[PDB]
């Protein structure tokens, strides 16, 4: 078959402002097939209240999804998105960066 | 230029010999309906507010087609397994794209009807809408049967008729602003990168639809080398974000300008970095 | 309105 690896971005819905509640996003897309496992992390532990968009596919047939959760940025708290697919051997943890 | 599309997916499960079947209909790239078999109670549903007014007789009709397709995908999914010689014991994916593009004269530009299996193009109806293009030694089998059975004529009908006509209804009753465009709100953050250097990052936010262009300039000369960027991303409220960045020597940031291009902008934006 | 497929594969 022709499988494809998730592209992954991790980001806030608005500009991080330390101490204002916001939403943490991890957008995964360009993958195939559709089974995927996505978590958001605070300091390397899973966050439980994570929701996502319904499944979709782009014109090139590949799939995209958004996962998200409410959070509050602080200067030193560390956030990340972990991801598993049949294209990956190890889960891909991408860290969240304010400036990006 | 307007357009309609129904994006269908079915994924075959091991054991529980119903595949999950999902269908989503777009009008001018906007999700307006959906059917998801895995849902507790399956039914095409409205997915933008302007669809609610279609009576009940529309949703039943629509919903029966779905259960129809579910089956065709159930069976086609088997058929394929035989062609490729794969295991009843592993998950397989088949998708379909169909619909019409209209031009701003509301004339029919093109109709599409193609399929993918396992993420690879399998068979597509050509622009003539009487013939097929087939990749695999296997998808030629599907081709012959289709040529023999007169498959094309059927799809041509849908394409040049219902898909045109209904896309108009959805586009007059969808007068109720499918017009929505939220313009970008842009700004330039500043991020010291190395000794003697900084990154300027132009952000476009709270925009819809998702097409947008970003560029950076140095005294009129667009930048192409040294432009980093990202793929456009959903903010999660229905709108999109993107940014683009360049690296720039300390103290010269004010004579680099960022331009943002989006429909629903009155003019193209121009901005530079400033606290 | 969605298409409904004809012959299977």
């Amino acid at each position: 078959m022709i499988q494809r690896t998730p592209k992954i971005q991790v980001y806030s819905r608005h500009p991080a402002e330390n101490g204002k509640s916001n939403f943490l996003n991890c957008y995964v897309s360009g993958f195939h097939p559709s089974d995927i496992e996505v978590d958001l992390l605070k300091n390397g532990e899973r966050i439980e209240k994570v929701e996502h968009s319904d499944l979709s596919f782009s014109k090139d047939w590949s799939f995209y999804l958004l996962y998200y959760t409410e959070f509050t940025p602080t200067e030193k708290d560390e956030y990340a998105c972990r991801v598993n697919h049949v294209t990956l051997s190890q889960p891909k943890i991408v860290k969240w960066d304010r400036d990006m | 230029p307007h357009s309609m599309r129904y994006f269908e997916t079915a994924v075959s499960r091991p054991g529980l010999e119903e595949p999950r079947y999902i269908s989503v209909g777009y009008v001018d790239n906007k999700e307006f309906v959906r059917f998801d078999s895995d849902a507790e109670n399956p039914r095409y549903e409205p997915r933008a507010p302007w669809m609610e007014q279609e009576g009940p007789e529309y949703w039943e009709r629509e919903t029966q087609k779905a259960k129809g397709q579910e089956q065709w995908f159930r069976v086609s999914l088997r058929n394929l397994l035989g062609y490729y010689n794969q295991s009843a014991g592993g998950s397989h994916t088949l998708q379909q794209m169909s619909g019409c593009d209209l031009g701003s004269d509301w004339r029919l530009l093109r109709g599409y009807l193609q399929f993918a299996y396992e993420g690879r193009d399998y068979i597509a109806l050509n622009e003539d809408l009487k013939t097929w293009t087939a990749a695999d030694m296997a998808a030629q089998i599907t081709r012959r049967k289709w040529e023999q059975s007169g498959a094309a004529e059927h799809y041509k009908a849908y394409l040049e008729g219902e898909c045109v006509e209904w896309l108009h209804r959805y586009l007059k009753n969808g007068n109720a602003t499918l017009l929505r465009t939220d313009s970008p709100k842009a700004h330039v953050t500043h991020h010291p990168r190395s000794k003697g250097e900084v990154t300027l990052r132009c952000w476009a936010l709270g925009f819809y639809p998702a097409d947008i262009t970003l560029t950076w300039q140095l005294n009129g000369e667009e930048l192409t080398q040294d432009m980093e960027l990202v793929e456009t991303r959903p903010a999660g409220d229905g709108t999109f974000q993107k940014w683009a960045s360049v690296v720039v020597p300390l103290g010269k940031e004010q004579n680099y300008t960022c331009r943002v291009y989006h429909e629903g902008l009155p003019e193209p934006l121009t901005l530079r970095w400033e606290p | 309105k969605a298409v409904y497929n004809f012959a299977t594969m």
